[PDB]
This record gives structure tokens, sequence and C-alpha cells, in this order.
């Protein structure tokens, strides 16, 4: 019967096509098994300075294996570098670290870019018991109350990590999606393996987006979908304003070594706990402390750093798409207009208007790393007008 | 004062003690042992060293093995 | 129903029993005719039997020709033992249906990863020209009792109360190891031992969490308890029964700590006399461990010796010792057999 | 103890050896194929650019704006990388030019030089012999084979062939070497103790070495010429010439050449002539380090797990024959899977000595394209075994001496502490018992100041 039946699932598997060539095309359906979802983009409108709220289940789901030894170890490694990618893509925004465990919420790491701050808050992170059951509501109390003090000009988005479970919180939270949808706070979870209704009622009340976690593959697929800044709801601001243009200092302009070192609890900047000796300089609080790109605390104004963040964005934008073709027009000498070779894998890659051939190597890093076709260049700017 | 042509070889108190048993085991009387100094550092007739870079380690593993 | 337990022989509903390895005349009078009888009772059950490895051939006879049931169950490790390529076993117990894999417990699942250590030591040369002066069992004992074997001895046991988790050493006989429980004294056992203080020992270990070291003889892991434990160090390597030893360490050693990471918590020492049988066990010892494979590493030197104040740091000391070991005779030096 | 000298010593072939001889001898060392020998077989990264100005500076520069070229960091590093290339001879300390000692170079390395940094059709360049493919009539993949069978018919006959090595005096240069040697009766080509240092070594500057040693047994032809020719040698392949090697011909560069097909490093038609060939083994001893191109053959993956040796890929018999000598004693059948032995390998190295990175040499070695997908810490333990087993049998340190024993004195023995540390012939002392151990060479030294006082 089943002795059989176990055997019955792998005799044909084994199988294949026989004489010569064995073992071969089992091969091909695994390259034929691959070629997921590329990208699916082309959007306009809205994302600009996110202000992004980490919500983390700490829960008895973590316990199950399901991808890794645990479910943090599948969740937290990666955030890292979630977060890396996305001070890497998304400079001009900042993220609330909020951590729900045992049926209240944690704010564990503040709204804020610093980056060391927060992977070692997830290196913190790393002895997590998850105790205890989730609990939204708390998590979108700290969420409201935070966002509330938080200008109208700023992007309001939520991203919670879920584990699928019950959402065990009080106090009428089918009843928040008034109170935030007015507020004009979005919310975005992703169901870790399986679907909460609720929930997914929830963002579909949103407008954020909500997904199911299938794979590790797959998990670094919504991160990525949502590392970009996204179209989220008309009518929210147009304009931020006193974008304060810093100076670097080098404190060895006209006095050279007048001063030991440059806080001393008394100079205009030297906010954060350790000694300095002058790098930075903001314009309203003429503050001098360790140079950061970001914000300030007694200006209160945002530490613009034009070619870091305003650069980010201002070309992530206003791309433009290539195509395919299996054809041989042997443009160039059977080359490539970019790395310049050749394997034919019939994925002539042709520019959409200076029409140039490239191969997935050159199309991967337009793609993921340089953003746009260089052939645009040489044939923009020469009629640019 | 005394001039001594024999050969200093270094080596662990594990074996520097050893070779006062392979001298006591020697077929001849003492040569291998002229003066050892503390724990270190040992001075051979120079007759069979070269020997005895195969005769020691042909008889600790034998006489470890019964 | 073994060694009087007497237990409900009136009336059989599910039987633990023993392997009736008798054959004597008169061995139990009513006691082994219950044994006879109550099988007759039992009909066919179910043949619960752990590790017939265990069990010879002239055994293997008494289990047919006295169990005749129509139902067997063979709870054995071992796939292959004894060396009796002549006798197989699907003759006895029919199919061998299913072995767990290692992988699919070590690493995905609830199994402990032992680090294997086989840690040899630099003596003292004053153990060694004796050794090889004599020719006498007494040789044995020699670098059995060695304060090089006891820095290694002394080092773990801090370093290993740092982690707070619970550890075990097994030595070879008592009167070596009853200084290791006169000199950092701990808890301990031998064989003539009060079981229901032994109990107590246990209640001092398994329950209590103040003292996680404790020292067992070769009674302890064979007759009296199945430790349960994260750490252990092991100083007998001289029959050559290696599994009967390796089976030994793969009960004790349970999972250490709800430990996030992905490494090596469960922990195997033995310790190692160079120059010596225990040098020469050894290669073959881990060779039966790489034999079957696990994670495994020879050390020689400590973490930082004289950072623990070694007792014995005064050969003088270990002199001391050594005298006692000049007036020790062969009876420190002989195991359960 | 035992030698270990004879095995690497890549620096000083061009140091221990042109510094053992005269500045003229070396000024024959800058024959202009000799240019790219200076600059490659030193590899400092930091000498490599107290060159670079020397094409622009026929100035010579101040000494210390060079020694505080490098400040704070790494001041004996660049010490270390100074006095080295001060002892190839090519610099030379100006006394003082403009007040103070300004070093500078050998022009006339800079003459050779410059000429291999731009311009020049020179002899070496054109206009006399130097190369030429006319067309077609032998290919390289072949001739790579020539490349891979006469190693063999080197390595094997080393061992000992069924078969037998072709017609050469080489072998009673090998037996001269003290790789190999013969007894009297019949001369049986055997191994004395470094040929199998050498079957565990796997490059061509041995080979190299005893060919800069091949003038060496009372023979008097171009060193000089020779050692370009080593260069000359050092030029890839795909030359055929139109018997260009005799239209750039000399005495010893045409009947060395016979050895070198006799070394199969060239490969020479009917006549032992009309042409020339260099092998693609042209590039590996312009190095001596590893290289990725230093692949041979391409087998495969292996590894050590559970050091059990743990590979198959059945291969030619030379990598048989490299581990005939390094695991037999359950050998198995079609994929070279000889077990492991911790004591047989081990005393496998006896006769070698340890092979500690020959071990790692051969690790990357053993099947090639193992470092394509596997772990960096190939050997995770193993290394260590490998060590422990080199650190076990290495009992001994052979080292002959002299003792003074029973000093009349103890102050004066402090003098001649003092004495013989200023000869720097001690090796030790021991003040507690009045002992020194001393060199037997620099005894007579003493041993003629104590008679004197
Ligand atoms: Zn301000
Ligand atoms: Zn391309
Ligand atoms: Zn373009």
């Amino acid at each position: 019967r089943w002795e059989g039946g176990y055997e019955r699932t792998w005799e044909i598997l084994k199988e294949d096509e026989s004489g010569s060539l064995k073992a071969t095309i089992e091969d091909i359906l695994f390259k034929a098994k691959r070629k997921r979802v590329f990208e699916h983009h082309g959007q306009v409108r809205l994302g600009m300075m996110r202000h992004l709220y980490v919500v983390v289940d700490g829960s008895r789901t973590m316990e199950d294996q399901d991808l890794k030894p645990n479910r943090l170890t599948c969740t937290l490694k990666l955030l890292e570098y979630f977060v890396e990618e996305y001070f890497d893509q998304n400079p001009i925004s900042q993220i609330g670290i909020i951590v729900t465990k045992s049926k209240r919420a944690e704010k564990l790491t503040e709204l804020s870019g610093n980056p060391r701050k927060h992977i070692t808050s997830l290196k913190k992170a790393v002895d997590m018991t998850c105790h205890g059951e989730p609990s939204l509501y708390n998590s979108l109390s700290i969420a409201m109350q935070t966002l509330k003090h938080m200008p109208g000009h700023t992007s309001r988005e939520v991203l919670i990590i879920f584990s699928s479970l019950t959402t065990c919180d009080p106090s009428n939270i089918y009843d928040l999606i008034k109170t935030l949808k007015a507020a004009k706070i979005r919310v975005s979870v992703i169901g870790l393996s399986a679907e909460v209704r609720v929930c997914t009622v929830l963002a579909r009340e949103t407008g954020g987006t909500y997904h199911v976690i299938l794979d590790e593959s797959h998990y670094k697929e919504l991160l990525t979908h949502h590392v970009s800044p996204p179209p989220a709801s008309s009518s929210s601001e147009c304009s931020l304003i006193r974008m304060g243009f810093p100076q670097h200092t080098i404190a060895s302009l006209s006095d050279q070594d007048a001063k030991p070192s440059f806080s001393m609890a008394h100079l205009d900047g030297n906010t954060e706990p350790g000694l300095t000796l002058g790098g930075y300089f903001c314009p309203q609080c003429r503050a001098k402390y360790c140079e950061l790109p970001v914000e300030c605390k007694i200006c209160g104004l945002t530490l613009v750093s034009a070619p870091h963040l305003a650069r980010s964005y201002h070309h992530l934008f206003p791309l433009d798409a290539f195509q395919e073709i299996p054809l041989e027009e042997y443009n160039g000498e059977r080359f490539c207009y970019g790395c310049q070779g050749e394997l034919k894998d019939q994925h002539v890659y042709v520019c959409a208007v200076c029409q140039n051939v490239f191969c997935v190597d050159c199309d991967v890093f337009v793609h993921d790393s340089l953003h746009c076709c260089p052939g645009c260049i040489h044939k923009i700017p020469a009629p640019s007008g | 004062v005394n001039v001594l042509k024999g050969v200093l070889i270094e080596c662990d108190p594990a074996m520097k003690q050893f070779l006062l048993y392979l001298d006591e085991s020697n077929a001849l009387g003492k040569k291998f042992i002229i003066q050892d100094i503390d724990d270190t550092h040992v001075f051979v007739i120079a007759e069979l060293v070269n020997v005895l870079q195969e005769r020691v380690g042909e008889l600790m593993d034998q006489n470890a093995f019964s | 129903f073994t060694s009087d337990a007497k237990d409900k022989p009136i009336g059989c509903s599910v039987a633990i029993s023993t392997y009736s390895m008798l054959g004597h005349t008169t061995k139990r009078s009513w006691e082994a005719e219950r044994v006879m009888e109550w099988l007759k009772t039992q009909e066919w059950g179910l043949m619960i039997l752990d590790e017939v490895h265990t069990i010879p051939a002239k055994m293997f006879r008494r289990v047919l020709t006295i169990v005749q049931a129509h139902c067997k169950l063979g709870l054995t490790a071992t796939l292959v033992r004894e060396d009796d390529k002549i006798v197989d076993l699907n003759f006895l117990i029919g199919p061998k249906l299913y072995e767990a894999n290692w992988m699919e417990l070590q690493n995905n699942g609830y199994i402990a990863k032992v680090q294997c250590a086989e840690v040899w030591c630099p003596m003292s040369p004053e153990f060694y020209r004796e050794y090889v002066a004599i020719k006498t069992k007494k040789r044995i004992l020699l670098y059995t009792m060695n304060p090089n074997k006891f820095r290694a001895c002394q080092f773990l046991i801090k370093f290993h109360e740092r982690r707070n988790d619970k550890i075990i050493v097994f030595a070879d006989n008592v009167f070596a190891l009853k200084e290791y429980a006169i000199r950092l004294n701990k808890p301990y056992i031998y064989g003539p031992t009060s079981q229901g203080e032994r109990m107590q020992i246990l209640q001092n270990f398994k329950h209590n969490p103040k003292i996680n070291t404790i020292f067992i003889s070769k009674v302890g892991d064979t007759s009296f308890d199945l430790p349960e434990a994260n750490v252990l160090i092991q100083i007998s390597s001289h029959g050559g029964s290696r599994r009967q030893e390796a089976q030994r360490l793969g009960r004790v050693l349970r999972a250490k700590k709800g430990m996030v990471a992905e490494e090596y918590n469960a922990f195997f020492y033995s310790l190692v006399s160079q120059d010596t049988q225990e040098m020469a066990y050894s290669t073959k010892r881990q060779r039966f461990l790489v034999d079957q494979g696990y994670s495994f590493k020879v050390i020689t030197k400590l973490a930082g010796m004289e950072e623990e104040d070694l007792a014995f740091s005064t050969k003088e000391e270990q002199q001391q010792l050594l005298q006692k070991v000049l007036a020790a005779t062969d009876l420190d030096a002989e195991e359960e057999v | 103890s035992r030698g270990l000298n004879r095995v690497h010593l890549q620096c000083r072939n061009l140091q221990e050896f042109l510094g053992g001889l005269s500045p003229g001898v070396l000024d024959r060392l800058y024959g202009h194929p000799a240019t790219c020998l200076a600059v490659f077989r030193e590899l400092p990264s930091l000498a490599k650019n107290w060159v670079m100005r020397m094409l622009f500076l026929e100035q010579p520069l101040p000494q210390a704006a060079v020694a505080l070229w490098v400040k704070k960091e790494f001041s004996k590093a660049q010490e270390e990388s100074t006095g080295l290339l001060s002892g190839l001879r090519i610099w030379h300390t100006q006394l003082l030019p403009g007040g103070l000692q300004g070093l500078i170079l050998n022009p006339i390395f800079r003459q050779n030089l410059r000429i291999a940094l731009l311009g020049g059709g020179k002899a070496w360049s054109d206009d006399t012999s130097q190369l030429g493919p006319d067309k077609h009539a032998r290919d390289v993949p072949s001739l790579d084979k020539y490349a891979e069978e006469r190693w063999e018919v080197v390595l094997h006959f080393m061992v000992g062939s069924p078969s037998a090595a072709v017609s050469q005096d080489l072998a009673q240069l090998l037996s001269q070497a003290g790789l190999m040697k013969s007894t009297e009766p019949g001369e049986p080509p055997c191994i004395t103790s470094a040929g199998f240092q050498f079957l565990l070594l796997d490059t061509p500057a041995q080979l190299w070495y005893f060919m800069l040693q091949y003038l060496q047994t009372a023979q008097s032809r171009g060193m000089d010429l020779v050692e370009i020719l080593s260069f000359l040698f050092q030029l890839s392949f795909s030359t055929l010439g139109k018997d260009y090697s005799v239209e750039g011909m000399s005495d010893s560069l045409l009947n060395f050449l016979q050895h070198l097909r006799e070394f199969g490093l060239v490969f020479q038609r009917k006549r032992k002539s009309r042409r020339y060939y260099p092998t693609r083994l042209a590039i590996n001893l312009s190095s001596g380090v590893s290289g990725a191109g230093g692949t041979v053959h391409q087998p495969g993956f292996i590894v050590v797990e559970t050091n059990y040796r743990l590979y198959a890929y059945t291969e030619s018999e030379l990598q048989i024959a490299l581990i005939a000598l390094f695991s037999e004693m359950l050998y198995r059948f079609p994929n070279m899977v000889v077990a492991q032995v911790t004591r047989e390998s081990v005393q496998q190295a006896i006769a070698s000595g340890i092979t500690a990175q020959q071990i790692i040499h051969f690790l990357r070695t053993r099947a090639h394209p193992v470092m394509l997908k596997q772990t960096p810490v190939l050997p995770p333990t193993i290394t260590d075994q490998i060590r422990l087993w080199e650190l076990e049998r290495d009992r001994l340190r052979f080292t002959e001496g002299v003792l003074y024993n029973q000093f009349l004195s103890q102050v004066d023995f402090e003098l001649l502490l003092a004495h013989a540390r200023e000869l720097g012939v001690l090796v030790f002392e021991n003040s507690a018992k009045r002992l020194m151990v001393v060199t037997p060479a620099g005894h007579s030294d003493v041993k003629r100041f104590w008679k004197r006082q």
C-alpha cells in the first residue's frame, strides 16, 4: 500500500529520458523553475521623506522554525540589511523601531536615522524571549501620539512585522480605522506565513499594502517592494521648509588650534555625550557637533546635506525601460554596448530610445546599480534643449 | 676549563628526562649524556644522533603500545 | 518483573520484564515460573526490546525460544554489532523499519550539538621515567594520577561555572577521583554508595541550581542513573568498547540552554595522557569518532592556565601527590570488572 | 637539524647569488632581458615605488626626503623595504652632492630599464633575432602534453619508473644534487632525501636552481647568458621561429638547449634545430609564487571532511604517484580515495621533514578547482592536526656546540659572556651553574682569547 505509495512519489521523478542523456532535463526544469517577478514599477505621485514605524510581533509564533531556527532569525537578520539598504536608498526618512512583547508595545528605538543605533538595537533584539501575545492597539497608540506631533508635511507610514497570530488587543481597533484614516497615517503589515482578515481588512481600509510571507527569498521581495517610497494617498502635503544647509568645519580656519576640543558644554552644538574637535556647523543654532545629515534638537530644523539625500530619490523616479529580443541584429561586432561581450541567451536588451544592445549583466547593472541607461547619455545631452 | 664537543638538543622536559632513560637503556654506557643543564638542554656524544632521529620515535611508540 | 519486584503478578495487563537469561537449575522457583507462565498469559503482546546489540546470539536463542510472540519491537541504536557477519538480525525481528537522521535532530530538532574533545596534556616527566622503568600495572596509575590532568580538570569547572550550566565528570576509578573530590570537593559517587543519598545527589544536582558540578564512577552510568546534563568530561579511556562509552555520552548530554545561536552547546571532554596507551587508544578512539563523525576538536593548552589559581602549581605539591602514588597499590587501578 | 632553505629561497635567488658575487659580475646581470627579472622576484610595494621616480630622476634626490617619505606608520616596513633594495647593489649612496648624502640608482640599469619602459628597438626588442611565427606547423596544447609528460618523466623517474628516462647526464647532476644519488654498482637513480622534498614541492624554480647550479660544476660558459636565457624563456609561448634561436645563437645557448628539451621546456625537432619553442611553463618560474594560473590540470573539488582524505577523480599516475608517497594501505578503486592515516602519512614526512605549507599547498593542489565554492577555512581543525603531527615527531633540534663548565671565577665568566656576546658565538648560557653554550666554530677565538688573557 504505502510502502509502494511512498516510492510511487520517488520513482517517476527519478526517471527521465533514458538511454543516453539521463538526469539532464531534470536540471532544465530547475532552470525553468526560476525567473520570478521582476519589477512591475512605473509609478508617480507620492513617496518622499517617510517616517516608518517598525512594529514587531513578539509572540510564541517565533518558536516555530518554518524558515530558520527562529522566525525572528528569519526576521531580525534581514531587517539590518533592510535598514542599510533603506539608508542606502532613502536617507530623507527615519524609522520608529517599536516592539510588541507581552501584550504591550515598547518603542525600542526612537524615530531616527542613525543606523548603528538601529542595528545594535537589532543586535540587542537577538536574545528576545518574545513572551506573551501581540497587541497592536498599544502599538498604534505609540504610533498615533508620536506621529500626532509630527507635521502634516510628513509621510506617515507604518511597517508591521506580524506573526499572523490572534490580534490580542481590546479597545475597538476597528474604530481605529476612522482614527487613523482621518489622521492620514498609513499602516502596512505583512503576515508571517498566514493571514489575519481583520488586519487584512485593516490594510485594505488603510491603503497600506498587506502581504503574506511565503519564503525567505519571498521575504526579501516585499522588503524590497517596500524599500521604495510608495505613492500613498493624495492630499498629504506639497512642501517642507527651512532645510538647513550646514557647513563642514575644519577647525583650522583662521585660529590654528585655539580650542583643544570643540565640545565643552558651552559651544553651540556639541549635542551628544562625546568629545569632538569641530567638524560640522548648522545655520540656525549655529550648531557644531558630530556630523549628521538629518536634523537637530535646538534649531530643530532639518540638517539637510544635499549630495546625499537630495540626490538619492532625485534619480529614483525618472526611469524608463528596455526591451528584450531573441533576434540577431549583431550590433557591434557581436558585442554589447556596455560590457562588450556575448553569450547569446536570446535576451538582446535594447533601449527604448537610444536603442543600445545590452546583456543581463548590463541590464541588472542598470536596473539594480546604475538605474539609467548611459546610452541615453551621448544621445540626450548632445541635442538637449 | 673543559672542552665539550657534545651536541645540544633542545626539547620539552617531558623528553629531556626521557633521554636519561635512554642513557640507562643505552646498549653501551653513558654517551648520550655528557651534562644536561636544567630542563631543556642536554649534551650527547655525537655517534648515533642521526640514528636517534628515528631510534627514539620507534621506541616510545612501541613502549606505550603495551 | 525483575530483582524481587514481583509487582502485580496476578493479573497481567501491560508488563515490564527483563531478559530471563537464566538457564539455571531452579533459578527463581515460582518467580521465573511466573515469568514462564505469565508469558503464556501474555499470549503474544509486544516485544519491546532495547538495544539488542547488548543481546548475544546465545541469548538470541532465548529471544525466540522462550518468547514466541507475533509482533516485536527492536529499540536498537546500533546497526551492526559484535563482528558477527554469520548471523544477521532480520531473521530475528523481521524488517528494520526506521532510523532517524542526526542532521535533522541536531541541526533541526531538540538534540543538542556535542563538542567532542579528546584533550591531551603535556605531563610532568616525573610520571614517565617511572612509567617506562616499570612494566607493571602501577604504570597505568601513574599517568592517571596526574596534576596535569587535574590542571585540565580544575580548569573547565570554573570555566563553565561562568555559564551557570550543568557539568559532569566521569573518571576511571575511585581513589584517584576521590582526591579530586578531596581537593576541589564536589558531588560524587562510587560503587557501594547508599542509593538514597545518591538520589539526594540527583536532587542536589538535577534540581538544585546552586551546584552544577558532579562526579560519577563506573556504576552510575551503568547501574543507577541516567544522568541528565549539558557538559561531560571523561578521564577513562582504556577498554575497547567504543560505543558502550559513546552511548554513555549519547544519553547524558542534553540541551544546554535555550540558545538562540546555531552553535554547539552540548560538550564532551576527554583527558588523554600523551606518549601513552591513552595517546595510542585516543588515536583509534578519534578514529572511531570520525567513524561516525561529530563536532570534534583536540585542544592541548588551556585558555590561559595561570589565569586560574591552579592548585598543584608547585611540583613539590605534585611530589606530595607523587609519593602517595609511590605509596599506592594496584587496587586503585581497576574498574567494576 | 634538517635543511629548510633548499625549498623556497625566492628573493635570495636574486640576492644571495647576486650579493654573493661581484658588482661587475652582477653588472653582467644588467642585460636588457634581465631588467624584468629585477622588479618581479622582489615583491615589496614600497621599494616598488622608490624605483618609479628614477626614470624621471636622473638627479640624486636627498636621502632624508625618502627616509621621511613615509611617517610614523610602518617605519620598520619602510626600513625593511630599504636596505634590501640597497642590498641589491642597484643604488649608489652619493657623498655630498649638495651638502649631504643623496641616494641614486645605478644608471646603467636605468639605461637598461628605460628601454624596457618606453621606446627602444634594441637587440632584445628587435633588429637581430628575437622571435618568429611564420606559419603554424605545431600547436601549444599538444606541446602542453609535452609540458606535462616531461615533468612526469622527470618526477616519476625520481621515484623510479617501470618505464625509462631519456639519455641524460642530468641524473648525474641530480645524483650530484643530493636530491638523487646512486651507489657505485649499476648506478641506481634513487632519491637521497631532497628530491622527495622536491616531490613535495611543485614549481620549476628548483630545476632553475640546479640549472643555476648547472654551470657551478666546473663549467665555464655564460652564467650571464643562461639567466638572460632564463628570462628569454619567460615569454609565454606562441613562437616557433625561422630557427630564430640559431640566428640569436651562442655556444651554451644551443647546447644547454639540448637540455631544455631534456628539461622539456623547449621542444626541438630533427637535428635539435630549425625552430625553438617556449612552453606555457614560462610564467610560473617568473614568480615561484602559487598563482591561479598554476593549476596544471583541473580535476575538481576536494575536501578532507572527517579528516579521511575524502576525494575522487581518477587522475594521471603522477598524482597517483604523488600520493603513492603519501597514501597507500587501504587504497580503493576508480576514484583515488586512499583512506587516512595519522601515523603513516605522518611517517611519510619523516624522509622529508615537515611539509607544513607543502600540505597546505597540495591541499590547494590535490584537486585544483576546490576554492571555487568551498570554505575559506578548508581544514577546520585539520591543519592543527597536521601541525601537531608535525609537531609530534620533531622531538630533536640538532645543534653542536662547545660548553664551558667549572669556570674558576664568576665575574670573569661574565667577561667571557660579554666576550662571546661580542663575538656572537654563544648560543645559550647558564649563569647559575657557570655554563655557556658556545659554537665550536667560534670556539677558537675564545680558545685564543683564554690562552692570552
Ligand atoms: Zn537654531
Ligand atoms: Zn550587456
Ligand atoms: Zn540609453
